[PDB]
């Protein structure tokens, strides 16, 4: 019953390539220079066998330059999406345990959000556990900790039955040193029950825990194994396509055409005498293997001399594919770069404005519907009510919030079109209050003269 | 009614059946998955006293006979696989075909299969060499054909005597299988009507379990030799110990950069009632090490004990 | 000949794929989910089927 | 079993006709129709009547 455990599934094969690029891109220029022949192919390879082409590739590689807009990319991406704080709806009195600390490490589940969220914006995947200590803690499981799952059809529902992800952590002996423990986790659904097993892997051993069934806090066990796996498309095992795979390959397409532009102007650069039509003769009379090129002092030349101050001309049809390389990120990412230069209409902006935040839009609810049922797991552990929500800020774009908008807002909540705690969220979004509303409130009541 | 495909699902992983594993076979192949340290894993359990119930004169006891307690050793012997490094090639065949770069997801597809095929290939090699030192064979050549439809296994059975219960499974060579049918369709014994010619049992409520693998499969032209060996529950033990590496390096000093791909991992095989002699074999057999018998002793005392038979048809 | 396949794939290899049409499928998906789709009916008699 | 008298199956006649039986798989024999169909209607004059052919 337990068999093939560490063994990761081929969908997850075909992806590591891609998902191990897109980890490189989001390192920035050093991981990518250090991979340069997976990027960028050697110019000649007849030369790049011997000795002096190896060094030709070096010199080659670090005159070029790596644009790392992706990494932005998935900077601002998360700007917009975690302005301010998601808003959390329920008590908050017996849920500080997982909002001050959601894994026990003081760690805030909002940082954990964040997280999640960037993990799930660059290479769309991630994984969310929550298990029983007494309090239960809810894990974050990488993209590439998560090897094994199985989807099989029990009274004709799509169910999860087995699921197997890896956990790294490191023992403490008395001493100073650093060890791993690759501790796996396996989790089975049988006849509708959730049952899991623990690999102690002890340090330099491999041992294994005894079969348990974790139940909720009246009883009854389970019926769906509480891992859920969001993705950059939905919430399905299924592996999803990472939302920066176009971008990192033509960020890789500009890096190495910068390598060329780069080569090219330390080559052709700088301009060239190119004194032509000279003799020997008159190179050892006056020359005498050096020529004064300043303007105090001037050179003589022979009969029919003519010297051309050569050089690689601007606007190069390689920059020009850089800056074809450069506007289509841009109108790729939606603002992975910024451009003083152009104008835009304002307006126009907001017709597309909803399209341009799509993947936002969809990665937002993606991570609220996980954490919210992950959530709601939490509470059937500790017996909480089931009707509360983590709810991200969907909102993008965000700035401070108009005086006019201040006092349309105030009007909506003296009318009742707009709750008293929709509109203190208003004003906190906005930039314009900062205290919670319990305490707003208990200073209303006092009888303030002014 | 499916034969439209994805991108190079076309590419081969296997032609053996390798699903005989666990409750696949009834229990009678285990894979499970355990660590153990060195190359050796051995449990140590009390023998069977012999001459425990003797005839006693209470007349004239005279003398007693002495007596003492022993400790039988069974064993696992770990075996370590591997791959040999593979080229990644640049894609050239491209004059009007296709050529990916998904090097490494084929070379995993296929490994996994192979994997799969290698255990249970060495199993069942392990297991018919062990049996057939444990005396635990019966050949059948010579008699007629070669193969009868169900009057071979009780041959099987007379030789497992009179737990003949315990064995529910028969893992078997395709050719045997289809000599069974054969006889089936041509019922000179009238016991078979056109519905239950396609029998897989044998008549005694055990399936026959059906692969290619060559351990079950020797010989070729007039010498060609098939083993059909029977199981019991958990007879046939492989433990993957979980130390599966696996490295891509390039290579300097050719005309292309030479890329590989280099995999290793171990496993553990353990036959019920029987040792494999480290002594008369190696630290780390190879696969033809273990199909060599005198290499593997009988621990329990009784043939019941020991898990399996084999039965040798032409 | 096995250089003119060399020459495909120095060919291919140097190409850029734009993938306008992800981004274009991607901007359509969001116009039209933005927000949530809006159920009319009883919801705690169907809140088995949304959640 | 398909049962299907075409011409060829058979590859004979008299004492030496063999008749040929195929045992397939799933996608075993592929057929695609390239929709590449053309039909013209060519007609003449100078005769009697008009001639057409197809």
């Amino acid at each position: 019953d337990s068999n093939n455990i560490k063994y990761v599934r081929e969908d997850a094969k075909k992806m590591h390539k891609l998902w191990a690029h897109i980890r490189m891109a989001m390192e920035g220029s050093r991981a990518i220079k250090d991979n340069a022949k997976e990027f960028v192919p050697h110019p000649d390879n007849t030369k790049a066998t011997t000795p002096e082409g190896v060094a030709r590739y070096k010199a080659y590689i670090e005159r070029a330059v790596w644009y790392g807009a992706s990494a932005n990319t998935v900077d601002g991406m998360l700007g917009q999406i975690f302005a301010r704080d998601p808003v959390f709806t329920g008590p908050e009195d017996k849920f500080d345990m997982l909002i001050n600390d959601v894994d026990g490490s003081g760690l805030s589940i909002h940082q954990q959000a964040r997280d999640s969220a960037e993990d799930a914006l660059s290479l769309g995947r991630g994984g969310l556990f929550v298990d029983y200590s007494a309090r239960p803690y809810i894990k974050f499981i990488a993209a590439e900790d998560i090897l094994n799952w199985r989807e099989r059809w029990v009274n004709g529902a799509k169910r999860t039955t087995l699921l197997v992800f890896r956990e790294e952590s490191d023992a403490d002996d008395d001493g100073y040193q650093i060890y791993k423990e690759e501790v796996w986790r396996e989790l089975r659904l049988v006849d509708g029950t959730y049952w899991q097993r623990t690999w102690r892997e002890n340090d330099g051993q491999l041992y294994v825990d005894d079969w348990i069934s974790p139940t909720k806090a009246d009883g009854s066990q389970f019926d769906e194994i509480p891992f859920v796996i969001f993705g950059s498309k939905n919430n399905d095992p299924t592996i999803d396509m990472p939302p920066m795979r176009d971008l990192v390959e033509l960020n890789i397409a500009h890096f190495r055409n910068s390598a060329d532009y780069e080569e090219a102007c330390f080559i052709c650069g700088q301009p060239t005498l190119f004194l032509s039509g000279l003799t020997e003769h008159w190179v050892k009379n006056v020359l005498g293997g050096a020529v004064v090129i300043g303007s105090r002092d001037a050179v003589p030349l022979p009969v029919n001399a003519k010297p051309e101050l050569l050089q690689a001309e601007g606007n190069g049809m390689v920059k020009e594919a850089m800056d074809q390389k450069e506007r289509q990120m841009v109108a790729l990412g939606a603002k992975l770069i910024d451009s003083d230069k152009t104008q835009r209409t304002f307006g126009e902006a907001s017709m597309e404005a909803a399209a341009q935040n799509s993947v936002l839009s969809r990665v937002s609810k993606n991570v609220s519907d996980a954490y919210t049922k992950a959530l709601r797991w939490a509470a059937m552990f500790l017996g909480l009510d089931e009707k509360i929500e983590y709810e991200l800020n969907s909102d993008f774009d965000i700035n401070k919030m108009s005086p006019e908008e201040l006092a349309a807002v105030i009007s909506a909540w003296q009318s009742n079109a707009i709750s008293f705690t929709e509109m203190r969220w208003q004003i906190k979004k906005g930039g314009r209050a900062y205290l919670e509303d319990e305490d707003m409130r208990n200073e209303s009541e006092q009888d303030d003269p002014l | 009614v499916f034969n439209d495909w994805a991108y190079k699902t076309m590419s081969e992983v296997l032609d053996q059946q390798v699903e005989l594993f666990n409750g696949a076979t009834r229990g009678a192949i285990i894979l499970r998955s355990a660590g153990n340290t060195g190359d050796l894993s051995e449990a140590a359990f009390w023998a069977k006293i012999q001459g425990l119930v003797r005839p006693r004169d209470p007349y004239s006891n005279a003398d007693v006979a002495a007596k003492d307690l022993r400790q039988l050793v069974d064993n696992t012997i770990k075996v370590a696989s591997g791959t040999p490094p593979i080229n990644i090639p640049p894609s050239m065949l491209r004059w009007i075909q296709k050529n990916p770069q998904e090097a490494g997801a084929v070379i995993g597809q296929q490994l996994a299969g192979d994997t799969m095929q290698d255990m249970l290939n060495n199993g069942l090699a392990a297991g018919k060499a062990a049996f057939t030192a444990g005396g635990a064979v019966h050949d059948i050549s010579a008699a007629g054909t070669g193969l009868m439809t169900q009057r071979a296994f009780n041959a099987a059975q007379r030789i497992f005597g009179d737990r003949s219960t315990d064995i529910q499974v028969w893992v078997s060579h395709s050719s045997p299988l289809f000599d069974l049918y054969d006889n089936a369709l041509a019922n000179a014994e009238q016991l078979y009507v056109f519905g239950t010619v396609n029998v897989r049992a044998d008549a005694f409520g055990r399936p026959i379990i059906i692969t290619d693998s060559p351990a079950l499969v020797s010989g070729a032209a007039e010498t060609l030799r098939h083993s059909t060996l029977g199981l019991t529950t958990g007879a046939i033990l492989i433990e993957q110990n979980q130390d599966f590496d696996s490295t891509v390096v390039d290579g300097t000093g050719k005309q292309n950069i030479t890329r590989q791909y280099q995999a290793e991992w171990s496993y553990n095989l353990g036959v019920n009632g029987y040792a494999y002699d480290i002594a008369t074999g190696g630290k780390a057999p190879n696969p033809t090490a273990l199909a060599t018998a005198a290499n593997w002793d009988k621990i329990s005392t009784s043939i019941k004990d020991t898990g399996g038979v084999v039965l040798v048809t032409k």
